[PDB]
This record gives C-alpha cells, structure tokens and sequence, in this order.
C-alpha cells in the first residue's frame, strides 16, 4: 500500500484490485523460473567470468 | 480498544477523521477492512 | 507586522488559515513560538 504510495499511485489502487495484484506478481515470478530453466544465456554476465 | 490514526515513522496517535483520510469504493471490496467511528470537525460547528 | 505562510522556494504568500496549518500540543513546548490570529474559512460561511 505505501510502495504504490511511492510511486504516486493512491493506497485504495492496491487493494481495490489486491488479488490481481498478486496473481500478475505470481504469474511474473512463474515466468522468471521458465526463462532460467530454459537458457544459460541470461547469465553470460557471470559464465563469462 | 481505541482506533485511531498516526504517521508511520513516529507513532503519534491523531483522531480517524475526514480530514486525516478520504474515501473510495465500498465496505464490500477492501481485503482486511474493520467498522470504526470517523469523526468531522463541521459538525459541532454547525450544530452549535 | 502581518504574518502569512509561503512554499519553502517562492515567494507567495497567504493569510494564515486551519487549511494552511494543522495542529499539535501547546505554546508552552516550542522553543521561539509567536502568537497570531488564525482565520477559519467556515465561520463567515456559518455566520451569513
Ligand atoms: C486507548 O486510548 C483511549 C483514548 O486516549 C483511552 O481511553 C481514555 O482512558 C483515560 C484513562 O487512561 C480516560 O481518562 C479517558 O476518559 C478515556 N477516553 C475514552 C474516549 O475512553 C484508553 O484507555 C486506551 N486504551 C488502552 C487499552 O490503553
Ligand atoms: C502569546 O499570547 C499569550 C496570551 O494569549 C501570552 O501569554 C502571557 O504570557 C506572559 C508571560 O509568561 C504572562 O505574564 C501572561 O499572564 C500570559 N497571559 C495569558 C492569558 O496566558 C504569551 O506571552 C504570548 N506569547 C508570545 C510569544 O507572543
Ligand atoms: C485480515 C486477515 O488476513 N485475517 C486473517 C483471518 O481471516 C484468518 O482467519 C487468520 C488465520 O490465523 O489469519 C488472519
Ligand atoms: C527561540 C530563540 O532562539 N530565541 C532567542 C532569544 O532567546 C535570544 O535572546 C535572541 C537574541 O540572541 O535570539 C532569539
């Protein structure tokens, strides 16, 4: 509610939309784990080291 | 056993009224929500 | 003489009002505090 605050959006945009919110985060972190599993070429900033 | 509202970096308890909040939607949409007095200083004023 | 209140970074000031200022405690705390006149925009607004 205050990092949306931050960001000029009012506290009531969290949560009168919280579980939106919340499933577009889960949906994004699940995305994450699908593009680290299918490729080591994100990471050439540490292989390359 | 009292409600009230406060800065969060310093707890310094002030009195739930309109103008320490405003308003939007309805009881029905917020997660979390609970039933309090909200007190208005315009209303002494005009009642007395 | 008069006393107003201005933004910290431009001149431009105004009558001293409870829509200007909110309130905390007492004159006794605030160490160089002055007196004046606070105007409150309901009371015309009753009163008429
Ligand atoms: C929560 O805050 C309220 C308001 O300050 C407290 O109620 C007051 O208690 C004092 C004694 O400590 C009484 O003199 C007042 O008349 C009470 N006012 C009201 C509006 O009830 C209350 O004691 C606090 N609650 C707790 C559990 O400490
Ligand atoms: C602000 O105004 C008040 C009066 O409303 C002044 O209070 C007087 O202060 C002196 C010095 O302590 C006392 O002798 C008087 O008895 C006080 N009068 C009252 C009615 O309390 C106060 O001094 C003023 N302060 C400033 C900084 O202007
Ligand atoms: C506002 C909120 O999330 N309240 C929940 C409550 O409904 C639930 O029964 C409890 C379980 O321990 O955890 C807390
Ligand atoms: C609130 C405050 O700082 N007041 C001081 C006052 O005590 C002092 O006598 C004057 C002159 O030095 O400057 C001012």
């Amino acid at each position: 509610a205050y990092r949306f605050n931050g960001i000029g959006v009012t506290q009531n945009v969290l949560y009168e939309n919280q579980k939106l919110i919340a499933n577009q985060f889960n949906s994004a972190i699940g995305k994450i784990q699908d593009s680290l599993s299918s490729t080591a070429s994100a990471l050439g900033k540490l292989q390359d080291v | 056993t009292h409600w009230f509202v406060t800065q969060r970096n310093f707890y310094e308890p002030q009195i739930i009224t309109t103008d320490n909040t405003f308003v939007s939607g309805n009881c029905d949409v917020v997660i979390g929500i609970v039933n309090n007095t909200v007190y208005d200083p315009l209303q002494p004023e005009l009642d007395s």
